[PDB]
């Protein structure tokens, strides 16, 4: 029985691995994999060791081999495999092996915490709870195991159980809370009170109990903000508004710059919808908090009297102009938005008056910043000439302020002059070459101008370039979505442009030029899609970043914040930049679908090959997003040559979004266009329907979709859903947006493409030149 | 106008964006998660706000937007010192980062964010002192932290930042005005 001889050597290899000494552990292992070679334990641990040193491919091979030679295994083998799967983000697989370890008779009860984390990560809390409980039973000593359990119980709806789990520890821990644990205690006291409050619902007696508990724990709760907020809320649900009023006043006093506290105070006093008494309220609060916004500003949202309003508006804006505050207009912009007709003329007169009494020489700060304000004022009102004139005046006086160049650039952007705007920001950048803000603004504008190389070179002034020629890699490294998305939308435009020049080609110079544009169009289509694809990678990483907190939050003692994290994680694929990437990438995927559906020189050629493949090498080093070892497809070639576009879009973008998104934020126009291509014309009727309910059947887009849907009825594709969708019509038997939509399907639906193009170019009159020229250059084109 | 409030994890994506725009010192999301999920009562944000009037309803696909009609203009990212070596040492905090869009200066935002941060450290974590770093050429910050917030310049760290600039390491230990008494009725006359 020399098996004990080899089994002891393995245990040594295991200990060597546990000590983070992989190299050694391998040596001992390779020794066992010579006399035996079919020892599953060593094969597994070898795979794990290989992974730890970066031998990823071979690790997978030894793990694959081990697993193939298993189809049961030793408890340690299953354990070791669980870890490898955890490390390689194979969490469901990890749960299988960690589970098998226990089935095959593992005594290591520490495996339940590993499971609890993994099962939490994949959103399987029903089973996570089972693991939290078993682990809790095996180790009642550590508070983290209690909090873990209460959370699992909380998440599973077992609110009473969660409360009892937290309470239980409190009882055991009475008189044993050292100062270094007071914080975790404070957090668990508030977390419990949270659950009790959730369960209390609108039951008056249950609610009064939660308050009783709140005043019980107050001295040991250090989250005074969180506690007072809870207290106020309970009083409101108890109809004891005077008391709530007191709490809100206390909160306001703690943070008089929080608008929320004020608005809530109004309600507690019953004076909401009573301007006379609100003006009174804020007049008094202004005495207490003279340097805070809410008291000064909130009256500006309701005061109906044109006289008092004008007065209050002046008191708010003019002091800011006098102090040279750049954000003066932005501060009142939401008033321009919600009270445009009432406020803007009052402010126009107010500020125009103010300017007239200013001397450029004696009052230089207020002067230039008053002009600045007015430039934004008229820019907002879409009076660009005046906007230009007032910012011009500011620059005339003082041309050393970065803001004046941004505002100017911004006005030209609205006039549809990207290239020029970019140039103006570039001019301003010289004033503060060490400020990354203006740098980023400049990068963005050059990207809007489709001048990517300039954008990249500017951005690279602030990126950490080490083994690279520019900051493209670091920008991917640090999850800079602002850049990647903007650059992707640039690449797409460059792709459409170069495609035009390629279509505008009709002795051999034309041929050589033809091959060059073909490449660029390919290059840009590929990079546009590859850049958009970087976003879902960022956000899938955000999701994966939760893993360590399933444990860390329990040990640190922040269960409340942890639950919020779970809420955050389940909304990741609804976030703006993500939805933006998805929506914009749909243009590419959808097209790639519609297109996949519709459509001697040896020596010299060898010199031409090594010439174009030599430049491509130089280009790859410049556009490379990820390190060479991690990515071979730098131009997105594989992405664009795909034969499963609609799927890739679903797999990479749409699925995760569609599963997390709230019905009241859903893009039914997108669902429509996605299903229309998937073939599910049933969900198309649902999209148009669900869309019709929220926006009415009068919307031009509502009719556009419908017309494109009617043409679907007859005669495509299977009769069944054609009839179902055809019988569904019982529920329903300008507008540039509508006309532009119908144009996107000028092919599928039979309508005069030329005639429609004319109608769209007539509804453009109103729109600003920026939005105007965007449709004429990229929307409607041959 | 600008609203000031405690931060939650719903802010960190935008917080990362502000940082990426305003500073060369950048961190991965997990580093923000680490802060917000360790000291959930310590960091604050300054945002714009669009109140309903008596007369911007959807979120713009813009990387600074926290919610409809609400975009981040500033933040102060805060932590307690959790180095095991200093585990025995008295509890102290650190300002990992403070950033305010330059277009929103001369409005006391950075100060407001700080005054809350400091109080949060004193109240929630019984912090006995707090410290942070600023570039030597930062005179506005130096002025704010020392002349207004009473920090002291503890050290001058040579070649602290990526571009080789020296930092000022600063630390700080933790009447009859008119104020709400929190009893009397606010409305009268
Ligand atoms: O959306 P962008 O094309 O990137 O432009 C935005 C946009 O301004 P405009 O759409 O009016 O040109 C923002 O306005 P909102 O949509 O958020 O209301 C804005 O923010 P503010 O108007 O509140 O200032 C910001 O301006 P800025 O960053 O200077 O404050 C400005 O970006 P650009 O100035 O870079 O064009």
């Amino acid at each position: 029985i020399a098996l004990k001889k080899e089994n002891d050597q393995f245990l040594e290899a295991l200990k060597l691995y546990e000590g983070k000494q992989y190299k050694k552990s391998l040596k001992l292992l390779d020794a066992i994999l010579k006399k035996d070679g079919s020892h599953v334990d060593s094969l597994a641990l070898k795979g794990l060791d290989l992974y730890s040193v970066g031998e990823k491919d071979d690790a997978a091979s030894y793990v694959a081999n081990a697993i193939r030679k298993i189809e049961s295994a030793s408890p340690i083998c299953c354990h070791v495999l669980g870890i490898y799967m955890r490390n390689t983000k194979e969490y469901k697989e990890s749960i299988k092996w960690f589970t098998a370890a226990l089935n095959n008779g593992s005594t290591n009860k520490q495996i339940y915490r590993d499971l609890a984390t993994l099962q939490s990560q994949i959103g399987d809390f029903k089973n996570a709870l089972v693991s939290r409980k078993k682990y809790w039973e095996a180790f009642l000593g550590y508070r983290a195991n209690w909090t873990s359990l209460a959370v699992a119980q909380d998440v599973n709806g077992e609110r009473q159980q969660a409360i009892n789990t937290l309470s239980q520890f409190e009882k055991l821990a009475e008189g044993k809370i050292s100062d270094s644990e007071k914080y975790e205690h404070s957090e668990c006291l508030m977390y419990k009170n949270d659950i009790m409050y959730k369960a209390a619902s609108d039951n008056q007696d249950k609610l009064q109990n939660v308050l009783k508990h709140l005043n019980d724990i107050e001295p040991c709760v250090f989250d005074k903000f969180g506690l007072l907020e809870r207290k106020a809320t309970i009083y409101m649900k108890l109809g004891q508004l005077k008391d709530a009023s007191i709490v809100y006043r206390t909160l306001i006093k703690r943070n008089p710059d929080n608008f929320k506290y004020y608005k809530l105070l109004e309600v507690s006093l019953g004076i909401q919808g009573d301007n006379k008494l609100k003006k009174a309220l804020y007049g008094k609060l202004e005495q207490f908090y003279p340097r805070c916004e809410p008291p000064k500003f909130i009256p500006l949202t309701f005061l109906q009297d044109k006289e008092e309003l004008s007065k209050k508006l002046r008191e708010y804006v003019l002091p800011q102009l006098e102090r040279g505050v750049p954000a003066t207009f932005s501060n009142v912009k939401p008033l321009y938005q919600r009270r445009k007709s009432k406020v803007s003329p009052l402010l126009e007169k107010i500020v125009l008056d103010y300017l007239s009494g200013l001397d450029p020489t004696q009052d230089p700060i207020p002067f230039i910043w008053t002009n600045y304000y007015l430039s934004q004022h008229f820019l907002f009102l879409k009076d660009f000439p005046k906007a230009q004139e007032y910012i011009d005046a500011a620059l005339d006086h003082t041309p050393t302020l970065v803001e004046f160049y941004i505002l100017k650039a911004r006005i030209l952007k609205h006039l549809g002059l990207m290239d020029t705007a970019a140039g103006i920001l570039e001019e301003g950048r010289q004033l503060d070459l060490q400020d990354r803000f203006i740098n980023c603004k400049t990068v963005k504008y050059f990207l809007r101008a489709n001048n990517i190389d300039k954008a990249v070179e500017v951005a690279s002034l602030f990126t950490k370039n080490d083994d690279s020629v520019n900051g493209i890699k670091d920008l991917h490294l640090v999850e800079a979505s602002w850049f990647i998305v903007e650059q992707a939308e640039a690449y797409y435009r460059l792709y459409l442009d170069r495609k035009k020049k390629l279509d505008d080609l009709a002795s051999e110079q034309i041929a050589n030029d033809i091959k060059e544009n073909q490449w660029l169009v390919r290059k840009y289509k590929g990079l546009a899609l590859k850049r958009f694809n970087a976003i879902p990678k960022f956000y899938k990483q955000f999701e994966d970043d939760q893993l360590d907190f399933h444990s860390y939050c329990m040990r640190k003692g922040t269960p409340r914040a942890y639950l919020e994290m779970l809420e955050w994680g389940k909304a990741l694929y609804t976030k703006p930049m993500y939805v933006r990437a998805m929506k914009e990438a749909s243009k590419l995927y959808f097209q790639m679908h519609d297109d996949r559906l519709k459509r001697s020189q040896k020596k010299k050629a060898k010199k031409e090959a090594a010439a174009m493949n030599k430049r491509k090498e130089t280009e790859a080093k410049s556009v490379a997003a990820y390190p060479s070892d991690q990515d071979n497809d730098v131009f997105g070639e594989k992405l664009i040559e795909t034969s499963t576009p609609m799927e890739d879009f679903a797999t990479e973008f749409y699925n995760n979004y569609s599963m997390q998104v709230r019905e009241d934020e859903r893009d039914y126009i997108l669902d429509f266009e996605f299903n229309y291509r998937i073939g599910k014309l049933a969900l198309c009727f649902a999209s148009l329907n669900k869309f019709a309910k929220r926006f009415g059947t009068t919307s031009g887009l509502f009719g556009s979709m419908a017309i494109v849907l009617l043409h679907a009825t007859r005669n495509d594709t299977p009769f069944d859903p054609i009839l179902k969708k055809v019988v569904t019509k019982s529920l329903e038997k300008n507008d540039i947006n509508g006309l532009l939509f119908l144009y996107r399907y000028r092919d599928d639906v039979p309508i005069g493409s030329s005639n429609l193009k004319e109608m769209i170019i007539s509804s453009l009159s109103p729109l600003e030149p920026h939005s105007q020229n965007e449709i004429l250059q990229y929307y409607l084109y041959p | 106008p600008i609203n000031i409030r405690r931060a939650t994890i719903n802010d960190i994506i935008c917080m990362q964006n502000a940082n990426l725009h305003n500073l060369p010192e950048n961190y991965m999301m997990k580093y923000y998660m680490y802060h917000i999920l360790s000291w959930p009562e310590a960091s604050f944000v300054a945002t714009t706000t669009t109140l309903d009037c008596e007369d911007g309803r959807t979120i713009k696909l813009d990387p600074t937007y926290l919610a409809p009609g609400e975009k981040l203009v500033g933040y102060v990212l805060v932590k307690m010192n959790d180095d095991p070596d200093q585990q025995n040492e008295p509890p102290n905090g650190h300002i990992t980062s403070l950033s305010v869009m330059r277009t929103y200066r001369r409005m006391g935002i950075a100060e407001n964010l700080m005054r809350q941060a400091l109080f949060a450290l004193r109240e929630v974590h019984q912090a006995e002192y707090v410290s942070l770093h600023v570039r030597q050429s930062n005179r506005a910050a130096l002025h704010l932290y020392r002349d207004t917030l009473a920090f002291e310049v503890l050290s001058i760290e040579k070649s602290y930042y990526q571009d080789g600039e020296d930092a000022y390491a600063m630390k700080k230990v933790l009447e009859e005005k008119l104020e709400d008494d929190l009893e009397s009725d606010l409305l009268e006359d």
